[PDB]
């Protein structure tokens, strides 16, 4: 609607992208993950966080 | 003649053939190793007047926080792992978890998922028929402890043959008085109290004299390969709680006293060998289940 | 009032060993015990309030002259504060303590006749609070350690299971016991909550009440005996002692 | 601790367990062994509480 | 008709109320924690050159320094657990322990008092009665596997009805020969070996053909609310060695083979909701005693 | 006169008379602690993928580094546990291991070697002989649980004489159907469904009536002196381990289905208390055989 | 449509976290015998007539 170059600003954030099913991770489980360089490779959405 | 076989020997019912692969024995292990860390954990946070241990162990478990005001299910991991009990029993069973659950779920930990790197000693007594002439009568009680009590009303001695089957490695006799056994084609031994047997020895012929009943107490152990962290102790106390909570109820399928009874009785079967690989795994699934049941009641 | 200010069994028994009988007896005719009344509480009600009197009440009663009414007299003295009618018993045993009637032998008393069942419905138990109930039980072991009846005090404790809860725990031969013992059996106390000049329903509650507040007045008195300021100028003989022990325990 | 799930008290008294995980990281070097984990630092670094 | 029901269920003795607030459940679940690092002390200091280890944890046990010529008894806390464990089994057993000594004894550890985080499984077959016509024998043997030989000497056919109870979740019955089992006012399915029941169903009715004898073996699971702490193997030694050393000797009392039979026939008594609560912290105190007097033998 | 005993009591075998000593009671010791953690470092090294856990244990164990294409026997330990086990079970076993050897091996960790510190509970229930009279007939079935069942053909009432020994500490007698039981010139009470009975106390009477058969079943409670180390679940396991390994085969030696079978016959034999110091040890020995066998598979 | 709307506002979604008592009377079958006539007639207050 702004007219913004790769707008970082989404209406809702998807369930699901390309009809695959987007990783929602809790703060406190993601921070004592330890293959993170791994799971970043496809996205996710961090939650239970300010 | 007369035929007489042990009950819970009689049509075992095809078990699943689904999550039996490398990455599904993982999630097994993982979550075995997970919920033993919730027990231990709920009594470390007891000692030390503090639910942080718990909490922490209850969030790698279920992949959410603890809320005080929300129910502690399990999360996904429990839901997970009763869905795939549900599999393993019958091969009617819907498999519903999909794979990329079952992958996310194994990276937690990391365990090996092997199922053949220790052994467990199961005590089912195998008796898969015993054949009996006219004028006599056999009846066969038990499981673990197969008491069969053989009665001659007729004139002279009755010979009767037992047949253990081919898997159990040892049997051991006990009469209630002193009795004559041998093999095919044998001499009969001086009658005495016990014997020792091999299954794969053949065919025994116990002799039958005219009078009071005999009753033979038979005990028997079967090597099964099994995980290093297997525990028959929380086996067995899983599989009461499964049959319990209704994760075996389901059409066309035989219920057994226990898991010793449940496993002996598939690899008894044809094609048995490859059963059992699938009873294990749901053994150290029943493990789990036992251990995470116990530290969140529902 | 006094009575039924002690929280402990060491002060119960200290003051009972003090306390004559003739503390436990009332000279006032009063009423026949058992009966169906109708009494006048204005406050709440315009029409007459039924109610039936009973031996625990805080007044006065008319009681039986067998020994059965002494011990009954001195119960519902320690329970609520008041006794009954026994006059004419005579200055031997009147002139002795309380403890020395539950405990002793020289008293000239006999009381290995009496059945605990029995004086306990009389007392109307079920009517008790918790602590009236253990301080009655507090006079029954007294009573079965003095005629050798210590089996026959456990088998009644094990037909009453709310009793057997509740049961205080003291040998009554030794100090020891007495001194550990934490019983709160207080009636009678400084209130934390908000305690009005209102009337009760009930005659066992409304007269609770008015020691309740008579307390609270006899607390602020010049009667009353502060320890934390004048404890110099109490008499040495009865001067609080952390090596207190009653005579032959 | 700066966790905001950690509400427990952490001793400083005795023998420092950053000592320890320290000596355990080294013992792991030489054996080629992969570092501590968090989850196991974690474990470590909280066992001496009040 | 003719009645038979199972020998342990007959007649449950009341147990004790006293000792069962919070204060007193908080002293058995410290007696428990400080019993398993006695056993664990005493280990440590057997592997080891120095008794330190093994002093410090009896002196907090026992109140008092160990002596080499004086017997190791436990002090104060072996007296208050053993007196405690007797007035849990009867109520006609005095309450010695002062309510002070349990309140300094459980100061010692920090655990929480809760008896109901947990379950257990209980494998007592709760046979409260058996129906029998005439002309029918019927004999019930066992406990933890309930065996019933009934024979049909009529001219027909006979309906035994068997009762299970309310408590049991799941029965287990297995069968000599195949037989007919259904609810009451049910049509009757097919002969087969094996019937998984729920208790609550209802009375069920078992044809009893005039041919030869049948005999039902009965498996039952029933789960009771317990500490985390309970464990099963401890609790079944500290029961039987509570009864050697004379703890449960008192008067009008019944006594029975297993704290399994104990606690499954409390619960079966009209106000047995009420009374495994009472098993329950005995159960734990029987679980200290076992590693108290293992580590202590007097 | 009919006499009816246990068939697991008839005829013990003499037990070996080597590896008795105090050393050889530290090398048994030793094993055992160095094999409860060659069990621990293989579950440490499958959940933290790494061998270094497993290297280390094994090389104190078996005296050499653990290397790939080998089998992993066990080293010397192993052979010499092997070997022990063989000698203490019968006295025709030859004694292999040098004394040079198992001094050696006893060097590798400090133990105490006292195997008399704690006691165990084993539950086999001695009937040492049932006399009974010339109409009646008597038999015996079981170990743990012993029911005894006897039928009155008689016109008139008959008196069966119970024996169980004098090692025994607690028998609980429950019987089908209330019956009479009292001792040796003592009345006979009413009929009640349970008794609790001391065996050194004497003889005991049942009064059988004549109309239906009655069923006692017997459950006991035997004390043995054993290390606090003993864990009656690993030996257990070990001992049916060493019966399908082939260990315990040698001519004229008395089979047994469990250890707590074996140690109670031996008790009751001549010599008693001498032999069933010898099965402790061999208990011991099991306990480590398990876990050491389970941890390298061979 | 349903996941937009459910982001206006964070509650948890928990439907167990309490009871309610619910006052109908299941009488699934009343069996009677010849010559008797039994009528049912109510829900919440069940009148069974005999």
């Amino acid at each position: 609607r702004f007219g913004f170059r790769d707008s970082p600003f989404c209406t809702s954030l998807p369930r699901t992208i390309m009809g695959n099913d987007v990783r929602r991770i809790s703060y406190n489980v993601f921070s004592m993950m330890e293959d993170i360089d791994d799971v970043i490779s496809e996205g996710f959405i961090l939650y239970d966080a300010y | 003649a007369n035929r007489a076989t042990s009950a819970f020997l009689d049509n075992p019912h095809p078990v699943g053939v689904n999550y039996v692969d490398e990455g599904s024995r993982q999630f097994v292990a993982v979550a075995e190793l997970l919920a033993s860390k919730l027990i231990d954990s709920s009594r470390e946070s007891d000692e030390s007047n503090s639910d942080v241990p718990f909490v922490q162990a209850y969030s790698k478990f279920a992949d959410d926080n603890p809320r005080h005001l929300r129910v502690k299910t399990g999360g996904k991991m429990a839901n997970a792992l009763t869905n795939v009990i549900r599999s393993y029993y019958s091969i009617n069973a819907p498999a519903i978890v999909p794979q990329v659950e079952i992958d996310r779920l194994a990276s937690k930990a990391t365990v090996s998922g092997d199922m053949y790197n220790s052994y467990a000693i199961f005590n089912s007594v195998p008796i898969v028929e015993v054949l009996s002439p006219a004028r006599t009568t056999v009846s066969i009680v038990g499981s673990d402890r197969a008491d069969v009590t053989m009665l001659n009303t007729g004139a002279g001695a009755a010979n009767i043959t037992f047949n253990f089957g081919q898997i159990a490695e040892t049997v051991i006799l006990k009469g209630s008085v002193p009795f004559q056994l041998a093999r095919l084609n044998q001499p009969m031994p001086a009658a005495r109290f016990t014997y020792k047997l091999r299954p794969l020895d053949g065919p025994f012929i116990v002799v039958l004299p005219v009078g009071n009943p005999l009753v033979i107490s038979a005990t028997a152990a079967t090597r099964i390969q099994v995980p290093l962290a297997f525990n028959k102790a929380l086996v067995e106390s899983g599989f009461q709680t499964a049959m319990n909570d209704g994760l075996f109820d389901i059409q066309n399928v035989n219920y057994y006293s226990s898991f010793d009874e449940f496993i002996i009785s598939q690899y008894h079967a044809q094609d048995g060998i490859n059963r059992v690989s699938t009873c294990v795994i749901l053994g150290l699934a029943l493990q789990a289940y036992d251990q995470m049941r116990r530290a969140l009641p529902v | 009032m006094d009575v039924l200010s002690k929280g402990s069994l060491k002060e119960l028994l200290a003051h009972l060993e003090k306390t004559p009988l003739e503390e436990a007896i009332s000279y006032r005719i009063g009423t026949v015990p058992y009966q169906n009344v109708l009494i006048s509480r204005n406050e709440y009600y315009n029409q007459l309030y039924p109610d039936t009197t009973s031996l625990i009440d805080g007044v006065s009663r008319e009681g039986q002259r067998n020994v059965n009414g002494l011990i009954m007299s001195i119960i519902s003295y320690v329970v609520s504060g008041s006794g009954h009618y026994i006059p004419n018993i005579g200055f031997m045993l009147l002139r002795r303590s309380i403890l020395d009637i539950l405990t002793k032998h020289d008293t000239g008393l006999v009381t290995n006749n009496l059945n605990y069942g029995i004086i306990a419905r009389n007392l109307t138990v079920s009517k008790m609070n918790c602590e009236q109930r253990k301080r009655m039980l507090i006079c029954f072991k007294l009573l079965a350690y003095k005629d050798g009846n210590q089996n026959d005090y456990e088998i009644y404790l094990n037909q009453n299971i709310p009793l057997k809860q509740i049961a205080p725990n003291f040998i009554p031969g030794d100090m020891r016991t007495v001194i550990h013992n934490q019983d709160q059996l207080a009636i009678v106390g400084i209130p934390a909550y908000r305690l009005t000049q209102s009337t009760e329903l009930s005659i066992r509650d409304d007269n609770a009440k008015s020691y309740k507040l008579g307390y609270v007045d006899w607390y602020n008195s010049n009667s009353f005996l502060r320890e934390r300021s004048e404890f110099n100028l109490i008499r040495l003989k009865d001067r609080d002692t952390k090596y207190g022990k009653l005579n032959g325990w | 601790d700066t966790s905001f799930i950690d509400t427990r008290k952490y001793c400083t008294d005795g023998l420092s367990p950053r000592e320890i995980q320290k000596a355990l990281n080294r013992q792991r070097a030489y054996y080629d062994r992969p570092e501590l984990t968090i989850s196991e630092n974690k474990t470590l670094l909280s066992q001496s509480i009040i």
